């Protein structure tokens, strides 16, 4: 095995916040159960807290930095994800046919709660598309999440 | 700043915990 780097535990620190929307260190089921379905997932309760309950090593019923860490190494670990990164675009790219455009970046940060200003949204599209068409394909946004 | 990431990497650690069920086929 591999011991984490300071990059990836900088990088699984800021998507943890986004787990982590009141900031008080713990990913609750509330929590998961409003990124899935924001991602256009329908789990049950009973399911949340199985998957809270598989990462949960305290048996607190939350999951905290710590516990996130090991989950995403083992992420890592095993194979080497993937689709996880594939059904996050699927989230974004709205219509389905194969480019985030603005609008569809605009739209799930929106319903995110996170009212971007134009100039938030540009600089998003502007840094991902790193072929210039204006919209963000698939390398583009793996390329983009990837991180170092 | 306009980093797609925390937002994405974010979606991706509950995405991944949804896939991680080996398909429960049986
Ligand atoms: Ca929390
Ligand atoms: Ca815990
Ligand atoms: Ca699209
Ligand atoms: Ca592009």
């Amino acid at each position: 095995a591999d011991q984490l780097t300071e990059e990836q535990i900088a990088e699984f620190k800021e998507a943890f916040s986004l787990f982590d929307k009141d900031g008080d260190g713990t990913i609750t089921t509330k929590e998961l159960g409003t990124v899935m379905r924001s991602l256009g997932q329908n789990p049950t309760e009973a399911e949340l807290q199985d998957m809270i309950n598989e990462v949960d090593a305290d048996g607190n019923g939350t999951i905290d930095f710590p516990e996130f860490l090991t989950m995403m190494a083992r992420k890592m670990k095993d194979t080497d994800s993937e689709e996880e990164i594939r059904e996050a675009f699927r989230v974004f790219d709205k219509d389905g046919n194969g480019f985030i455009s603005a609008a569809e970046l605009r739209h799930v940060m929106t319903n995110l709660g996170e009212k971007l200003t134009d100039e938030e949204v540009d600089e998003m599209i502007r840094e991902a598309d790193i072929d210039g068409d204006g919209q963000v394909n698939y390398e583009e946004f793996v390329t983009m999440m990837t991180a170092k | 700043k306009r980093r797609w990431k925390k937002n994405f990497i974010a979606v991706s650690a509950a995405n991944r915990f949804k896939k991680i069920s080996s398909s429960g086929a049986l």
